Parts: structure tokens; C-alpha cells; sequence
RNA sequence: AGCGCCGGCCAACUCCGUGCCAGCAGCCGCGGUAAUACGGAGGGCGCGAGCGUUACCCGGAUUCACUGGGCGUAAAGGGCGUGUAGGCGGCCUGGGGCGUCCCAUGUGAAAGACCACGGCUCAACCGUGGGGGAGCGUGGGAUACGCUCAGGCUAGACGG
RNA sequence: CUGGUCCACCCGUGACGCUGAGGCGCGAAAGCGUGGGGAGCAAACCGGAUUAGAUACCCGGGUAGUCCACGCCCUAAACGAUGCGCGCUAGGUCUCUGGGUCUCCUGGGGGCCGAAGCUAACGCGUUAAGCGCGCCGCCUGGGGAGUACGGCCGCAAGGC
């Protein structure tokens, strides 16, 4: 389900604000800028889904990680076909270490939805209507993927390791693997899963993030590719 | 020499019943079924937590006490046994019940190891025949602990005796009831010996 | 440089901690002997005489365990620890009789005999000492 | 069922205008007697809470204890900081030779018969770190040769 | 049957008397009118023909650190060179075998110590038997390492 | 007139090396001796203020000295409060100075941030306070005290 397409859409970028541990997955430098390996990307890639299929064919499920401005909606729409948990604004801390008290806040928006169930006595003095309706927008933003999760993930998935520090950082305090995409600024041993590649192109996010949810619905039945990409 | 005052205080301090007496030991009228708590004015008060210090002291002073051995005996026994090759804690339990007062008192010729010393000390027992009035003895495996025969006529042994009769004693003694004779048959265990003691905290205590 | 013995003990403690594949000491035929205990006994993949820039060196390839779970995922050693003994400021030497067991068992002392470089289990076996050089877990 | 002992309780304080307030930290200890032990250090504003809050740290900070025949396998130093433990192996009929802190933590793991020594600070937090870093690097002729 | 002790370390708590006094104290500290810390008492803890105190030795003191510590700010880098003695020293080969390692052998008195048995009713005490050690003398052996002597090398160092 | 040091060539010598108790030399300022010099500044000193007072801070004066030669003195927050040499253990960035094939790379310096690791923490981190070897110096509770006595040095002050 892999491809070669990869060398049309990345092979990476970012100059020398390296990490050396990234070292060995690049082929070597370019005009000033790091080139990553994309054989070492492909025999990765193969490992990493190994990986995915397994989880999907036993229904685990992939809290995908991506709040940087280039992977917001690439990562809310692709894990929205799958109908997995995200994090598309704000990753906020806790969100694993303490998972339940986050937790507690979906109840709240939970409730929130059941009360605009007109009436439930909203009746409620006006200035009480905006503000709950504030509440509950301001919840939506940062909650509307992380509902879908009730329990502690089984794995994630991230678009930039660096960016998203905290979120490995919980994930491995619980022993949850972490799998993403990566390119050289990127501590590759505190990844599980790596995807050594551009994570600044939405070329490159989308053709990894989308390929990673090809496999998913197809190994929870079902096949169907064609999935939104803007040009 | 050894201790002689109050012997019901020592039980109610340490909150077992160390068997000290003999019969009264198991009437009601036994001091730990009316008053279970330590002797004094604040006995009845709540205790404290006591320090891992305290805990180790009255684990030895039970041991201690219910041999009613001096300090100085029992401490020379307890050196002994941490020489000797060999875990410490079973060595020190099989000298302590290797004291001819102590046996005496197994074989039933006495209710109390106080009784014992007093028929030990006053020669109303031998060892292989030969007449033993010393309660330190160490009696060894294959002894004769009989009665004095020239004190065999006498009211309180022959009495306890009687309901010795048919008793079982440890499995490493043997009681010859109606001869008045007993035998040392090897150097017990702390299976053998139940005793209201954790003998490690012993060797704790020692170690400080 | 004063002391090879503890320089080449050195590089690989150095090397191991930031888990290199190998690294390059020159080579001496008292090292050789040496590491060549250290692959037999498992410490290390083993080695080979190699060449750096006209000279010759010892490559030496590092061992270790399985990557690891949780917030630090860098592997256990295998050598974690090692350390010169006898040294030129201060000469070490055991009869056979009081050669140590390193780690209760599960550690190599390196001796140099006058039946060659030895462990503490062959110079026991063999009933010599001589000077205790090192020692390994 | 897991047994506890609390090693350490302390009472700190802070200053403020009006004076001090006070804060307690208990350092509690939590094993079996057979091959698992946890350390937690749990802190709040009235004992009990912090003394129960540090067995819940305890549970979710256990280590595996190699017991063999009631030793450990082989000698151990570990400094945390300026806190050195020294553990060593000890035959049957030996005891639990340690300092009130390294004891507690032995004996709910199921040690029986060891040897040990304080070393340098011996404050008891840093001790009690000290003595599981040493637990948690124990390890077995299993292991060395699974290793090798 | 006596002696010490009962604030914490450290095992054992109450009443009165005193009121920064009289006094206690190994350290930290107690005492200014409700003192578990002074004085007595009752009670308790610990030992027992002993119990305490004073002195001194080793230990706790890895606090002179060989095992087993340190020196940016805690005590601790010499104000800086230069260099004497000394300590230390790269790669390969061979000779010697000084250190080093092994084997044999002599010495390592008796008592004591240690394991066992035995004798004084036990023990203390004592008797009998057993096991060695380092260290040094001698003989034989080994040669990796250090040493020494000889030869070679260029990675250190030095010159062009 | 003269020292140190770096680079390139990889030409010569063949371990000739590291450290270094003592010794020897150098050693800011102030101070000293003989003799010069003396504008500015400025201990001591005189006066004006300030102030409760003001043997100070501020102001107006002012002699040593500050400067030169020669000879002494030998101290310091003489500091990176960090002895010297070597090997080893991510990088990023700024800069000085060489050599390149001049983007860039590679030597030698000077900084900043940081890998692993270290540290009581602060912080250090290829210019280590990391990991190792060699050698030197030094510490071992505060005060008494860098004092006293002895010795050695100095013209003295005073130094070790
Ligand atoms: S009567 Fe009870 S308290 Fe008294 S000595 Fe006998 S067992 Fe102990
Ligand atoms: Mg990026
Ligand atoms: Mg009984
Ligand atoms: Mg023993
Ligand atoms: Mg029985
Ligand atoms: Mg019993
Ligand atoms: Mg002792
Ligand atoms: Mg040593
Ligand atoms: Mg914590
Ligand atoms: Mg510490
Ligand atoms: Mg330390
Ligand atoms: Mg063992
Ligand atoms: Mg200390
Ligand atoms: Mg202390
Ligand atoms: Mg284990
Ligand atoms: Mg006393
Ligand atoms: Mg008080
Ligand atoms: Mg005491
Ligand atoms: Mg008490
Ligand atoms: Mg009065
Ligand atoms: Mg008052
Ligand atoms: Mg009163
Ligand atoms: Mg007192
Ligand atoms: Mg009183
Ligand atoms: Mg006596
Ligand atoms: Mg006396
Ligand atoms: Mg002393
Ligand atoms: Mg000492
Ligand atoms: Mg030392
Ligand atoms: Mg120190
Ligand atoms: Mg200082
Ligand atoms: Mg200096
Ligand atoms: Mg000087
Ligand atoms: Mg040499
Ligand atoms: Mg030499
Ligand atoms: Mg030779
Ligand atoms: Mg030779
Ligand atoms: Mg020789
Ligand atoms: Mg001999
Ligand atoms: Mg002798
Ligand atoms: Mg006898
Ligand atoms: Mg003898
Ligand atoms: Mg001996
Ligand atoms: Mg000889
Ligand atoms: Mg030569
Ligand atoms: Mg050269
Ligand atoms: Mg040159
Ligand atoms: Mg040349
Ligand atoms: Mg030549
Ligand atoms: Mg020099
Ligand atoms: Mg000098
Ligand atoms: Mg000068
Ligand atoms: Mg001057
Ligand atoms: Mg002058
Ligand atoms: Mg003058
Ligand atoms: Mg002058
Ligand atoms: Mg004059
Ligand atoms: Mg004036
Ligand atoms: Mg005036
Ligand atoms: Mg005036
Ligand atoms: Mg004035
Ligand atoms: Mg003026
Ligand atoms: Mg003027
Ligand atoms: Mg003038
Ligand atoms: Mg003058
Ligand atoms: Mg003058
Ligand atoms: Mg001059
Ligand atoms: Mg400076
Ligand atoms: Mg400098
Ligand atoms: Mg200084
Ligand atoms: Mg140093
Ligand atoms: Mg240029
Ligand atoms: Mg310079
Ligand atoms: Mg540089
Ligand atoms: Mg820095
Ligand atoms: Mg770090
Ligand atoms: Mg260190
Ligand atoms: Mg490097
Ligand atoms: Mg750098
Ligand atoms: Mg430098
Ligand atoms: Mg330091
Ligand atoms: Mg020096
Ligand atoms: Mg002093
Ligand atoms: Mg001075
Ligand atoms: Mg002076
Ligand atoms: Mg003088
Ligand atoms: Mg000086």
C-alpha cells in the first residue's frame, strides 16, 4: 500500500538546526539544507505500518497529534475518516498523565450539547445564554477530537516530535508507543515508529498522514481511498 | 540471682500469656483474662507507637523472661550461638532448652521452670545417674533425666507426675512415667517449640 | 600518554556510554590479548586490526542490550563497568590464592600471567596469579 | 495484599507575612515479602492525607527484586548524590544487618539475610532513593548471560 | 537486695513542692506560679550482689580515606616560569629472569586463639587431639606484565 | 636588538618524553636607598562645608609619592577564587588569526548556548567542573592566628 511519490513531495528540508542523532536516516546535504534517506524512509515506512495494521485489525485506537499551522486540518480531516481521536489547536498537558481529569472536561461539554437540548430550562437569564455558548465553543475548539477517546490511547501519532515534545513526553511516562513523522530537528530515539521525513510540507504530511489512514480503513473493512487533499 | 517478684506483671507488660505459673496459668483467675493490659498506673491508657527500638527489646525480654534466665546468662547463650557456624537464631533456642531446669520442667516434674530450679537446686533430679543440682547444665542428646530416687517419695513430684501420665511431651524427649525417668532425644526446633516469639528481632536487637 | 591499558579501557567506557558501533584504539599485541578476552567472554562483538590514516589500530565493536520501554529508551550496557586495577603509579599483584571473584561470579577480573592474559576462572583453573590488570561487568 | 511502613514523617514549613504554614511529607515503603517493593514520597497539608498519598506514589513505582534464597545476587554500591548504599550478600543464618531506612526497604522486599552500609549523607530521603536504584540494578546469571 | 534510669537520642508518667530560685546537664537543652527535664512521692523501665560514676584504649569516625575522602563558591591549586633529585613513561623483536607467579622443602617454640573430644556435678578453669597462615632460608619451574641489556620502528617529542 | 607562538611541506633525528621536593629567575601597586625630575593628580596636613557631631563622604589648598636611572622590597580579590601534560566523549552560533579546491572545508586562539556525563545546588560541559593515566602543590571544625617562639631573609617597613 507504500509508494515512491514521496521523492515528488519532500526529501526533506530545515539546514543545519539539526540533531545529530538524526544522522543516520539522511543521504546528505544539498544546497546548505539536510536530504533524508528516503530508502531508509521506505524500509521504515514498512515497519511503522507493520506496526499500524496490527492495531487497526484489533481496534486500537491512534490519538493523532498535529497542531502546528501546516498539519491543523490535514490531520483533522484524514483522522476524521478514520474516525480517530485528534488534537488539532492547543495540546494541553495532561492529556495522558492525567487523563481523567482532562476527561472531565468532555463530561462537561458532554453536558453542555444535552443542554441546548431546547428547552432544558434555557430560560436561563441572557447573560447566562452567551456565556455557556462561549464555554461551550471555547470546549469545542480543544476538545472536538479528544471526546472520542474514553480511554487511554494505544499508540500515537505525531507530525512533528520537536513540536509536539509534551505529547511524547506523556506518552512515554505511560508506556504508549509513539509513532510520527520526522525530520532532522527530531530526537529519533524517542520515537517508536519513525516516518524520517519533511514535516513542513503538507505535501509531505498529507501523503504520510493520508497513507496512514489508507491502511487503517482497509484493515477495519471496507477499502476506499479517495480522500480530500488540497491542491 | 534470678528474678522473684511478681511474675503476672511480666505477662501483662509484654500483652502475651508467658506460662509461668502452671495451673493458675489456665484458670480464669489467670491476670491476662481480667487485666490484659500492661501493670501501673497508665495501663489502661492508649499506647504509642512504639520505636523499632522498643519492639526488638520486648521481643528479648519475652524470650528472656520466659526462661526466667539473668541477662547475663542469656546474653553469653545468645554469643555462643552467633559463634557457632550454623543460623544463630535456631542455635540459641536449642542451648536455651538444653538447660537441665529448663528439660525439667518439659518432662513435667515441675509446673513452673521456677519450680524446676528449686527441685534442681535442691538435688531432687540426676543425670545418668549422677545427682545434678545445677540448673546451667547443658543436657545432650542420649541423657537420663530421672528423679532423685532417694526423693522419689515425694508428694508435689509424684502429683505432677500423675498427670504427666500418658502426656505427650516434645517429640525430642521421651517420659518413662511410673519410673520417674526422662531422655534428652536430640536438640529441638523452632518447629517443636511454638513460642510466643520471633527470635530474628533477637538477633536485631543485638546487632544495634 | 602514560598508560594504554587504562586509555583503551577508557575509549570503550567512553564510547559505550553514547552507544557508538565501535571505535579505534591503536593496537598493541597486550591489547589484542586483552579484548580478546572480552570477546570470548561476550563484553564486546569482537575486533579486527584495521588502519587509520597509515597506522595500526584495534576496532572494536560494541555489544549491547535491547532497547528499552518507557521515558528513556536507551538500552542497558553490556560492559557497565570497567576500570584499570594495577596501574604505573601503583602495581597490583595476586597470588593465586587471593585473586577475587568480581560481582559474586558474574564479573571477569583480566590477569596477566606468565601463562598469558587469563580471567580470574582460568588463572583459579590453572592455579597462578599475577598481575590482576582490570575488571569487567 | 501489599504491606506498607512508613519510613519518614516530617513536618517543613513556609513564611509569609502572619508567619509560618506547614506542610507534611511522608516517605512510605510497600512490598509483598516476596520480590516487590515500592518507594513513594507523598506530601500534603495534614498527615494522613500525604501519609496515604505516598502509598499510592509506592504502588506506582515498584521494582523487581531478584531474591535468591532470601540474598540478593551479587554486591551493589549506588551514590544518589551524597548518599552512598553498599549491599552485599549474606548466607542463612545472617540477618538483616541495615540502618533503619535501607531495613524497611529490604524487608518488604523479602530480604532475609544481607549486609549493608550507609555511606556519606544519610539523609533518609536520598538513602531510601539510593537503596532502590541499588534493588533496580540487581541482576541474575539469567540476565549477565542473556546479556552475553 | 540493691543500684541506675523514665524530655529527645533511649526502654520507662503521674501528683505535689519549687517559680530563671533551688537545682539538672553526655549533646541538644530544662527552670520566670498547671515543669513527663529541678526536689520528693506513687507508679514504671533496665540490670542484680551488684549498679552507677570518673579516667583511658579501639569502635561508631570513609573525621588522615591502602581497602576507603577531598581542593570553582563549603577547609583546600603553589602569584608565574625554569629546572635538580625523584616518581612516571610509545610501537615490534630477542637475551637475561630483578620484581611478579607456581611447586617442593626447612623455619614459623610453648602458652593463647580457633574446631572437636574429654576432666572438675555445670561453667569459669583445665587436659588431649586436629587445621593452617603470612614472613624469611634453600632447591626446581614459568615469562604475559613491570625491570634490565641488545636490535629495529615513527604515531609522542624534537629539528629542517 | 630580542622572546614566545601558529600554519603549510611531511624533509631530517628516532621515545630524545611527562611532571617536578629543593635550587634559580621573573613578579601589579604601595613602600625603601642614592641621584635626577616635578605639569597634572594627590596619602599626610590646612582650611570651607555637611551634620546632633563629621579626625570622613563634597569643596578650595597641599607634601611625600605618582615619572626616569640603578639597587632593594616579594605582597595581592597575584582570580578562571579552577596546577601541568596526554588520550577519549553530540552539536549550534559569534569572532581573531593561518592554510585550502575560498561556497565551504581544515589548523591554532577568544566567547556564548548546549549532547552524554558530572554537581549539594548554583552551575561545568572538546578552553570540563565529563571519562581515564602520570606527577606536583594543598585541605582535615570556628576563634585564638597568619599571632607567639625558633630559624632564614630584608636598610627598614616587614616577608617566608
Ligand atoms: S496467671 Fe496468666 S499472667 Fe499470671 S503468670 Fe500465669 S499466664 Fe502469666
Ligand atoms: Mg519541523
Ligand atoms: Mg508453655
Ligand atoms: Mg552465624
Ligand atoms: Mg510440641
Ligand atoms: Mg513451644
Ligand atoms: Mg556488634
Ligand atoms: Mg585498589
Ligand atoms: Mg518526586
Ligand atoms: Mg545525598
Ligand atoms: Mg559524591
Ligand atoms: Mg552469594
Ligand atoms: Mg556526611
Ligand atoms: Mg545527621
Ligand atoms: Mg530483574
Ligand atoms: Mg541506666
Ligand atoms: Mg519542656
Ligand atoms: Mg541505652
Ligand atoms: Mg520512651
Ligand atoms: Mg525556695
Ligand atoms: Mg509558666
Ligand atoms: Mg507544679
Ligand atoms: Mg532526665
Ligand atoms: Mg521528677
Ligand atoms: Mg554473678
Ligand atoms: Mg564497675
Ligand atoms: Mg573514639
Ligand atoms: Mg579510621
Ligand atoms: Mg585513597
Ligand atoms: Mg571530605
Ligand atoms: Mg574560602
Ligand atoms: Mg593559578
Ligand atoms: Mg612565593
Ligand atoms: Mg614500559
Ligand atoms: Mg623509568
Ligand atoms: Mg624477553
Ligand atoms: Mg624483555
Ligand atoms: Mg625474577
Ligand atoms: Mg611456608
Ligand atoms: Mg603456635
Ligand atoms: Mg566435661
Ligand atoms: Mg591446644
Ligand atoms: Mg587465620
Ligand atoms: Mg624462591
Ligand atoms: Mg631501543
Ligand atoms: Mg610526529
Ligand atoms: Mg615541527
Ligand atoms: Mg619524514
Ligand atoms: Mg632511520
Ligand atoms: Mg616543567
Ligand atoms: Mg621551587
Ligand atoms: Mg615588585
Ligand atoms: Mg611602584
Ligand atoms: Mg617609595
Ligand atoms: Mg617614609
Ligand atoms: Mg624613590
Ligand atoms: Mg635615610
Ligand atoms: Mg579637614
Ligand atoms: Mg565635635
Ligand atoms: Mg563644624
Ligand atoms: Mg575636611
Ligand atoms: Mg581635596
Ligand atoms: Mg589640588
Ligand atoms: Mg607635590
Ligand atoms: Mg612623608
Ligand atoms: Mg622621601
Ligand atoms: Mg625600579
Ligand atoms: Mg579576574
Ligand atoms: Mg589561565
Ligand atoms: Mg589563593
Ligand atoms: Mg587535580
Ligand atoms: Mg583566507
Ligand atoms: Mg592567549
Ligand atoms: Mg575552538
Ligand atoms: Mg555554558
Ligand atoms: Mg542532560
Ligand atoms: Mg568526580
Ligand atoms: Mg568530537
Ligand atoms: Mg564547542
Ligand atoms: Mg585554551
Ligand atoms: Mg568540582
Ligand atoms: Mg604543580
Ligand atoms: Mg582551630
Ligand atoms: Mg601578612
Ligand atoms: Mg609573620
Ligand atoms: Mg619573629
Ligand atoms: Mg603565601
Amino acid at each position: 500500500v507504500k509508494e515512491l511519490l514521496e521523492a515528488g513531495v519532500h526529501f526533506g528540508h530545515e539546514r543545519k538546526r539539526w540533531n545529530p542523532k538524526f544522522a543516520r536516516y539522511i543521504y546528505a546535504e544539498r544546497n546548505g539544507i539536510h536530504i533524508i534517506d528516503l530508502q531508509k524512509t521506505m524500509e521504515e515506512l514498512e515497519r511503522t505500518f507493520r506496526f499500524i495494521e496490527d492495531l487497526a485489525m484489533r481496534g486500537g485506537t491512534i490519538l493523532f497529534v498535529g497542531t502546528k499551522k501546516q498539519a491543523q486540518d490535514i490531520v483533522r480531516m484524514e483522522a476524521e475518516r478514520a474516525g480517530m481521536p485528534y488534537v488539532n489547536q492547543r495540546w494541553l498537558g495532561g492529556m495522558l498523565t492525567n487523563f481523567k481529569t482532562i476527561s472531565q472536561r468532555v463530561h462537561r461539554l458532554e453536558e453542555l450539547e444535552a443542554l441546548f437540548a431546547s428547552p432544558e430550562i434555557e430560560e436561563r437569564p441572557k447573560k447566562e445564554q452567551v456565556r455557556l455558548k462561549h464555554e461551550l465553543e471555547r470546549l469545542q475548539k480543544y476538545l472536538s477530537g479528544f471526546r472520542l477517546l474514553k480511554r487511554l490511547p494505544d499508540a500515537i501519532f505525531v507530525v512533528d516530535p520537536t513540536k509536539e515534545a509534551i505529547a511524547v513526553r506523556e506518552a512515554r511516562k505511560l508506556f504508549i508507543p509513539v509513532i510520527a513523522l520526522a525530520d532532522t530537528d527530531s530526537d529519533p530515539d524517542l520515537v517508536d515508529y519513525i516516518i524520517p521525513g519533511n514535516d513542513d510540507a503538507i505535501r509531505s504530511i498529507q501523503l504520510i498522514l493520508s497513507r496512514a489512514v489508507d491502511l487503517i480503513i482497509q484493515a477495519r473493512g471496507g477499502v476506499v481511498e479517495p480522500s480530500p487533499s488540497y491542491a | 540471682g534470678r528474678y522473684i517478684g511478681p511474675v503476672c506483671r511480666l505477662c501483662r507488660r509484654e500483652g502475651v500469656k508467658l506460662y509461668l505459673k502452671g495451673e493458675r496459668c489456665y484458670s480464669p483467675k489467670c491476670a491476662m483474662e481480667r487485666r490484659p493490659y500492661p501493670p501501673g498506673q497508665h495501663g489502661q491508657k492508649r499506647a504509642r507507637r512504639p520505636s523499632d527500638y522498643a519492639v526488638r527489646l520486648r521481643e528479648k525480654q519475652k524470650l528472656r523472661r520466659i526462661y526466667g534466665i539473668s541477662e547475663r546468662q542469656f546474653r553469653n547463650l545468645f554469643e555462643e550461638a552467633s559463634k557457632k557456624k550454623g543460623v544463630t537464631g535456631s542455635v540459641f533456642l536449642g542451648l536455651l532448652e538444653s538447660r537441665l531446669d529448663n528439660v525439667v520442667y518439659r518432662l513435667g516434674f515441675a509446673v513452673s521452670r521456677r519450680q524446676a530450679r528449686q527441685l534442681v537446686r535442691h538435688g531432687h533430679i540426676t543425670v545418668n545417674g549422677r545427682r545434678v543440682d545445677l540448673p546451667s547444665y547443658r543436657v545432650r542428646p542420649g541423657d537420663e533425666i530421672a528423679v532423685a530416687e532417694k526423693s522419689r517419695n515425694l508428694e508435689l513430684i509424684r502429683q505432677n507426675l500423675e498427670a504427666m501420665k500418658g502426656r505427650k511431651v516434645g517429640p525430642w524427649l521421651s517420659l518413662d512415667v511410673e519410673g520417674m525417668k526422662g531422655k534428652f532425644l536430640r536438640l529441638p526446633d523452632r518447629e517443636d517449640l511454638a513460642l510466643p516469639v520471633n527470635e530474628q528481632l533477637v538477633i536485631e536487637f543485638y546487632s544495634r | 600518554l602514560t598508560d594504554p591499558i587504562a586509555d583503551m579501557l577508557t575509549r570503550i567506557r567512553n564510547a559505550t556510554r553514547v552507544y557508538k558501533e565501535s571505535t579505534d584504539v591503536p593496537a598493541s599485541r597486550f591489547k589484542e590479548e586483552i579484548l580478546r578476552i572480552l570477546a570470548r567472554e561476550g563484553f564486546i562483538k569482537g575486533y579486527e586490526r584495521v588502519d587509520v590514516d597509515g597506522k595500526p589500530y584495534l576496532r572494536v565493536y560494541l555489544k549491547y542490550g535491547p532497547r528499552r520501554q518507557g521515558p528513556d529508551p536507551r538500552p542497558e550496557q553490556v560492559i557497565h563497568h570497567i576500570r584499570r586495577i594495577s596501574k604505573p603509579g601503583r602495581r597490583v599483584y595476586v597470588g593465586v590464592k587471593e585473586i577475587p571473584r568480581v560481582r559474586r561470579g558474574l564479573g571477569i577480573a583480566i590477569l596477566s600471567t606468565s601463562k598469558g592474559v587469563l580471567t580470574d576462572r582460568e588463572a583459579r583453573k590453572l592455579g597462578v596469579g599475577g598481575e590482576l590488570i582490570c575488571e569487567v561487568w | 495484599d501489599f504491606e506498607e511502613k512508613m519510613i519518614l514523617i516530617r513536618r517543613t514549613a513556609r513564611m509569609q507575612a502572619g508567619g509560618r504554614r506547614f506542610r507534611f511529607g511522608a516517605l512510605v515503603v510497600v512490598g509483598d515479602r516476596q520480590g516487590r517493593v515500592g518507594l513513594g514520597f507523598g506530601k500534603a497539608p495534614e498527615v494522613p492525607l500525604a501519609v496515604q498519598k505516598a502509598g499510592y506514589y509506592a504502588r506506582r513505582n515498584m521494582v523487581e527484586v531478584p531474591l535468591q534464597n532470601g540474598t540478593i545476587p551479587h554486591e551493589i554500591e549506588v551514590e544518589f548524590g551524597a548518599s552512598k548504599i553498599v549491599l552485599k550478600p549474606a548466607a542463612p543464618g545472617t540477618g538483616v544487618i541495615a540502618g533503619a531506612v535501607p531495613r524497611a526497604i529490604l524487608e518488604l522486599a523479602g530480604v532475609t539475610d544481607i549486609l549493608t552500609k550507609e555511606l556519606g549523607s544519610r539523609n533518609p530521603i536520598n538513602i531510601a532513593y539510593a537503596t532502590m536504584e541499588a534493588l533496580r540494578q540487581l541482576r541474575t546469571k539469567a540476565d549477565v548471560e542473556r546479556l552475553r
